[PDB]
RNA sequence: CGACUCUUAGCGGUGGAUCACUCGGCUCGUGCGUCGAUGAAGAACGCAGCUAGCUGCGAGAAUUAAUGUGAAUUGCAGGACACAUUGAUCAUCGACACUUCGAACGCACUUGCGGCCCCGGGUUCCUCCCGGGGCUACGCCUGUCUGAGCGUCGCU
RNA sequence: CGAUCCUUCUGACCUUUUGGGUUUUAAGCAGGAGGUGUCAGAAAAGUUACCACAGGGAUAACUGGCUUGUGGCGGCCAAGCGUUCAUAGCGACGUCGCUUUUUGAUCCUUCGAUGUCGGCUCUUCCUAUCAUUGUGAAGCAGAAUUCACCAAGCGUUGGAUUGUUCACCCACUAAUAGGGAACGUGAGCUGGGUUUAGACCGUCGUGAGACAGGUUAGUUUUACCCUACUGAUGAUGUGUUGUUGCCAUGGUAAUCCUGCUCAGUACGAGAGGAACCGCAGGUUCAGACAUUUGGUGUAUGUGCUUGGCUGAGGAGCCAAUGGGG
RNA sequence: UUAAUUAAAACAAAGCAUCGCGAAGGCCCGCGGCGGGUGUUGACGCGAUGUGAUUUCUGCCCAGUGCUCUGAAUGUCAAAGUGAAGAAAUUCAAUGAAGCGCGGGUAAACGGCGGGAGUAACUAUGACUCUCUUAAGGUAGCCAAAUGCCUCGUCAUCUAAUUAGUGACGCGCAUGAAUGGAUGAACGAGAUUCCCACUGUCCCUACCUACUAUCCAGCGAAACCACAGCCAAGGGAACGGGCUUGGCGGAAUCAGCGGGGAAAGAAGACCCUGUUGAGCUUGACUCUAGUCUGGCACGGUGAAGAGACAUGUUUUUUCACUGAC
RNA sequence: GGGCAGGGCGCCCUGGAAUGGGUUCGCCCCGAGAGAGGGGCCCGUGCCUUGGAAAGCGUCGCGGUUCCGGCGGCGUCCGGUGAGCUCUCGCUGGCCCUUGAAAAUCCGGGGGAGAGGGUGUAAAUCUCGCGCCGGGCCGUACCCAUAUCCGCAGCAGGUCUCCAAGGUGAACAGCCUCUGGCAUGUUGGAACAAUGUAGGUAAGGGAAGUCGGCAAGCCGGAUCCGUAACUUCGGGAUAAGGAU
RNA sequence: GCGGGCCCGGGUGGAGCCGCCGCAGGUGCAGAUCUUGGUGGUAGUAGCAAAUAUUCAAACGAGAACUUUGAAGGCCGAAGUGGAGAAGGGUUCCAUGUGAACAGCAGUUGAACAUGGGUCAGUCGGUCCUGAGAGAUGGGCGAGCGCCGUUCCGAAGGGACGG
RNA sequence: AUGCCUGGGCAGGGCGAAGCCAGAGGAAACUCUGGUGGAGGUCCGUAGCGGUCCUGACGUGCAAAUCGGUCGUCCGACCUGGGUAUAGGGGCGAAAGACUAAUCGAACCAUCUAGUAGCUGGUUCCCUCCGAAGUUUCCCUCAGGAUAGCUGGCGCUCUCGC
RNA sequence: GACGUCGGCUACCCACCCGACCCGUCUUGAAACACGGACCAAGGAGUCUAACACGUGCGCGAGUCGGGGGCUCGCACGAAA
RNA sequence: CUAAGGCUAAAUACCGGCACGAGACCGAUAGUCAACAAGUACCGUAAGGGAAAGUUGAAAAGAACUUUGAAGAGAGAGUUCA
RNA sequence: CGCGACCUCAGAUCAGACGUGGCGACCCGCUGAAUUUAAGCAUAUUAGUCAGCGGAGGAGAAGAAACUAACCAGGAUUCCCUCAGUAACGGCGAGUGAACAGGGAAGAGCCCAGCGCCGAAUCCCCGCCCCGCGGCGGGGCGCGGGACAUGUGGCGUACGGAA
């Protein structure tokens, strides 16, 4: 019964995505992710979990606007001016 | 071991009141300048039945003299309160059942209910069915009085708080018996989670002091002192005598 | 001599062991040492003629502009180009642009309900309706405006 | 009769007490004491049947091993029992042995598991022989009887009670003799009570809990592998096949009782009461077979019926074999 | 009600009886807050227990452990405060709260409720009598019970036979009165005894049907595997497939089969060791939340009175106000 | 939408009743106004009518090689029923030491603060009948279970609801049949050996087997008689036992 | 060569390798119920046995017991093996084509694979309201992330008619 | 597992309580007879819920708990969907140490952590030479250490068939 | 004795006689009815740092030393010397 | 010495980020989990857990064409030093 | 019964700016154990360590004595050697454990309140003109506002200062 049976009535979800790191962590319920603690300002992040830490970093998404930063530190962060034309 | 029944109470979320359909509290008028000085009168509109409680209520709709307003009250029904009635409340107020009157104006001897412990505080002694608390002496000097609980506990009270003459309607209600689980079940459902109890002698030695042991005993005296932990704090708390 | 079984050898089966390669790791050392309300990290969804994944990009979506170089990209067609022309591809990238959540900001998170101004359709401001554009989150600093006090006061 | 550390006492015109000086205090040196009895010297109450882990056959509860105290059985001497008489049958006081079908002692094998009592079923083996075959002996006149010998071929039952081994009773019978095979036999069966977890009672403990003190409910997994066994194709030789046969080897099988005659005879004072050969048959067991009797029966053979369905008659079907002769 | 071995006599239940609490309260949660649950509540209420329908009762004991009551008539009693001598650190003295001692109550609180002799005109039992002892020494009831070692108690019935069942006796290892006793209509997938009918449980097995098992076509695993598998005896590490001495042995297989491989499984659940643990209990060793009490600060104003020191100080007791809270 | 059957009224008017009356399956009502007459209101999901016969269906016959959502004749009728099943509405009762939800939204009523034009017009229409414009955003397929979900799978397990034909029958019991669904549930063929799993039958005995009546078997529905001990007087009880 | 091991011959292989003197090491396997991967006896064996049942003819097709059609016999027997939903799945829905792999035999079949198509709302629901409940501001606590609480130590309505 | 909110569902039959009607008896109190009535934590029994017995089937199963027959209940302490609240020395428990995602006498994930073990198991090439002990005493010591003993290696001081 | 005859100790297969129980481990005692073990390939377990003690080799020697820092190089060889 | 006030680079640390150089280091069961569409596939409701997987050839020159078979598969022929 | 100053206190989608979060190898401020050792174990040890919270930079922190020393004295902070496994702590057991001086790398010193002197001699915001504006400044002109006397600016701070 607590078993096979028990299986069969697995029926109402209690997690859903989550908005803020896109996990399927949002519990219904008590409105908090679990995952990153969306209702919380801060992201949720422990040392003890250095694998878990090491999944979402700075390095592992896009870095649309890091990359560009770190272009523009190498070049020297210039701006209003353009090479001289032909 | 465990967390024992009793301190789980404490916290609530399970033995919490099922208070979705209680009318509502059961309050004395509020004290103002008409019932100070005068009187206020009031038409008893209808009797209802409280859930969870063993006395019926009574709406009773005054008019307030500072805005063109009626308002509505639910109080106590002393025996004998019927709808179409008039109610009168104040110092002036006459020493009729259903009046709520100071304690101080009202002689000696007089049988009251839902008394006030404080002035302002809208009534709290002697409210439950059929209880009705004793008009003792009154003190002028000191505006002070006494009062005859029905626990038989004699109190000092102020003589500026008020009471409703007459007894709480709603007598005689523990006299049948409940003869069922049912009826039980049924009276302790609108009430709150607290009818069906399990003996610690029956209980594991974990989840109650008094469980464990191949026989069903207690093994150690039941009396104990009031000054216990919670936990160990179980059966006759702090009994000066234990005897029939 | 049969069939079956045991050993050895040749060849042929499953297997990927050993060796030789290595656009990958590990360690040490040097310089720099830079995120974000002018919207960070991350996430979601889309973008190629044929395009699933990786990578790249954001409705200007396999990239726009400019500079440098100088005849390609390529799996196939299409081809723009006259490579005596800012001119194919690449690198640099300083200009432009950068959908939706996300500190995430009108209220909530369903992608639902709104308010204050302007414009166009509708009107001939005529309030509806439709579409577009800008504001509307909290705390706090300076200053400004409007306010409360049987707080302290001076005149009438 | 007592180490470290700590405390306490005694002694020095004893040392330091920190920049110098004085005085209290404190820290030092030496000699005794306060104590560690688990006495080369931890500061220390229980339960677990709710249990857990690393190990042990160094170490227990099974079997099997050495021994036989104990249990069982058998001899040697002979004071006596036996009406007389030690040895028909017994046998004290002593003494010598056999058996592991009882309990004991040891821990030798097994704790990276050998499934822990009974009962049912089944096979074989032992004699320390209950009865049957052949005989010896008497305190054997017959009958009855116990003692002893070759002797395990064939038998050693049905039940009330108890889980029982054991134990007692009822009835029959020739007799209801004693045992072994890992105290035979759980991938053979049952789980009745030992022996998980739930509970009840009595005693003990303050308590959790304990009880060879009682009661109730409590999952019995797997063979298709090798060998053994029961059966079945088969196999090397005889040139090939067929025929009718021989035989070495193994297995082995029959057992017991009743009635009539002998015979109311032998014997015996009497009561009582045989035996041999013959005749009729029965208990158990073994090998077959269906003429009869009985059983099964889906020839789904033939009738009879309930509900429903082919319109009805007829003929049928469905209702896990519709039911019933 | 223990999902997945225990559906019960267990739990629960109405009924019965105790205990705390009149709200700055009783019980309880909470690291924390003018916090929170009971409480949208008020003794016919909430919270904590014990027994567990109805009837009949609820005997005695406060000695022990608990619980509770008051009490300057008070032994111990920490911090703080006061006085003392000293150069001071200081030690001493007085004073001294709660709690422990001291005195009552409470057993429907935990619980408990004896042992020797003598004695009635046959014996026997024994009314009755004496002594020692506790806080009383088991009262009414009940029983060889679910409770009794002896025990398969004694008697009667139930059977041909009964360690079982039922009815009486009390000598009760160790029954017993809300740790409740006795009884009890109805009911119970609760545990037992007997009788009627019934039947393959059996005597004693037999036959029939369906689905497998069998063979074939197709598809096709798993546990296990030191090497592999014929026995008697011997020794061995104390029960050998291998070794020794013998018996002997013959390809490849099929359907059964459960004697053996001390067959497969889980680094044995039992027992012991470990200076390995965990659940639970307390009269074990250290402590801790909580709780009670004392001292300091928040903490003021007014009015009287008294003790002590001393010849102004402290202790201050009581009564009033609110401006703190 | 309009009208009418049919229900309900704790709605009104005349009148005052014992010789009590009216009335239900039961109840219940009446000088605080019953019976008897005349009226009023609510639901009218039902009947007629607009919709609406134009369309749909059952038939007979054609145009069209083919495409072709075609063309036409007729019918779609008259009655009675039932503790019959389901749904809905309305009265009436019984039970509670149970009293059986909130809010959004809409409406009615007490008042006249206020408006109107002044003798042909106006303010207002909780708008009376018409006429004009708009209603944005998201889901919309399928399975919903012996194959579309969860159990490692096309797993004999589990997963919340609606519709509910005929016969027998007390019945939504079991069995047979109609509309609808399917190929017997991860394969077929050939024989019917032993062990089995699931069904049965057995002469005579009837628990002698076994720890134990384990299992199986016996009785079984309805009608008519009859029914003890005990008891809490309610039950036991379908007691037991007989006939059809 | 006692031995650890080593030198030649032959075949495959196609790009690096070794001798001596010294240095350094993650330096030699038969076991650890060793880790990873592969392969055997078992073995063409156990098994493809829960819910009564299939048969004949034709069509496509190379191929038919499993597909389709027609006929016959059956079962689910209206609390169904029927017709629609909610949760859940997310293209499993439809048409065409294939038989590489899966449907523990097969398949011309499928919920498999490859191509293309499919969900049309003012009236059906979300959207609105509140229930048990959750959770901000004010306030309090907290070293701090935050927590306590939903009316409690709040200047809490930015609304409206008339003038 | 429990509390709350909001919805759904529960054939057919037996017993026949209160209340009411009629008849008969009585002097009254009232009592008997025949009906109506359908109450019950009422009984048989379907759906539903649960799981006693066969200790049946299976037990490398259909299934990491299923199937058959027989079973208890089926108007109330009944069953159930969704939402919600209680989170680990905590919750919840009509109390079985039962449930808390196939785990519950203290859930799951990560880290401390390569936690400790006087206890198991294993411990990799050759040849040559030498080659043991289970004994002493001490230790909360008895499956272990220390200490002597047994052993190996490195040598060194000397004598000599010189 | 020399065109189907020689030698091949070792390794391929077969036959005979004798001997011969399966490896590792705990153990006084293992072939054990003690435990792990179907087979094969790859990986696989006494390392490193620090403090000591002893012995050996080298340099200097009542002396010995490079720790740290500085001077030469832009580091190929060098983070050396 | 002058507390209960305050400012200040240098020699100092840097297993994260950008760009480089080097090795007595490992060479696909080794080296980071990841040499390859690696925190990817996949598992669990979730916190989280987490792989396996390199090599034709110098150049695709990747086997035209005939033939059996429905096809998978072959037999010839051809490319390549192979 | 009003108006006008001031002190306390609110509303703003008032004008102009600022903080929120992420990374977190290094750093700063808190909280903070148990495995382990002591052959047990409770003080100790692991250990101001893991885990948890908050806050920045390219470095952070610290920093120029209320110092070290007792010498014929030295003279900010930070890092290396040494002091030193030392003094010292500890069931004085296991174990723990600095600092001074010396030699080097580097080396840089300073500023307020108060006390006092100067006509608030000071600072912020808005308007106009000129330069320049992609890290919004400088000067001039404004009876234009505000802050400030409950104290801004210059001299001045322990090494003395002012006149
Ligand atoms: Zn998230």
């Amino acid at each position: 019964t607590k078993g096979t049976s028990s299986f069969g009535k697995r029926r109402n979800k209690t997690h859903t995505l989550c908005r803020r790191c896109g996990s399927k962590a949002y519990h219904l319920q008590k409105s908090t992710c679990g995952k990153c603690g969306y209702p919380a300002k801060r992201k949720r992040k422990y040392n003890w979990s250095a694998k878990a830490k090491r999944r979402n970093t700075t390095g592992t998404g896009r870095m649309r606007h890091l990359k560009i930063v770190y272009r523009r530190f190498r070049h020297g962060f210039r701006e209003g001016t353009t090479p001289k034309p032909k | 071991g465990r967390v024992i029944r009793g301190q789980r109470k404490g916290a609530g979320s399970v033995f919490r009141a099922h208070v979705k359909h209680r009318k509502g509290a059961a309050r004395l008028r509020a004290v103002d300048f008409a019932e100070r000085h005068g009187y206020i009168k009031g038409i008893v509109k209808d009797i209802i039945h409280d859930p969870g409680r063993g006395a019926p209520l009574a709406k009773v709709v005054f008019r307030d003299p500072y805005r063109f307003k009626k308002r509505t009250e639910l109080f106590i029904a002393a025996e004998g309160i019927h709808t179409g009635q008039f109610v009168y409340c104040g110092k002036k107020a006459q020493l009729n059942i259903g009046n709520v009157l100071p304690v101080g104006t009202m002689p000696e001897g007089t049988i009251v209910c839902c008394l006030e412990e404080k002035p302002g505080d809208r009534g709290k002694l002697a409210r439950a069915s059929g209880n009705y608390a004793t008009v003792i002496s009154h003190n002028p000097e000191t505006k002070k009085t006494r009062v005859k609980l029905p626990s038989g506990s004699k109190k000092v009270i102020s003589s500026a708080n008020r009471a409703v003459v007459g007894v709480v309607a709603g007598g005689g209600r523990i006299d049948k018996p409940i003869l069922k689980a049912g009826r039980a079940y049924h009276k302790y459902k609108a009430k709150r989670n607290c009818w069906p109890r399990v003996r610690g002698v029956a209980m594991n030695p974990v989840e109650h002091p008094f469980g464990g042991g191949n026989h069903q005993h207690i093994g150690k005296p039941s009396t104990i002192r009031r000054d216990a932990p919670a936990g160990r704090k179980v059966g006759l708390i702090a009994a000066r005598r234990t005897g029939r």
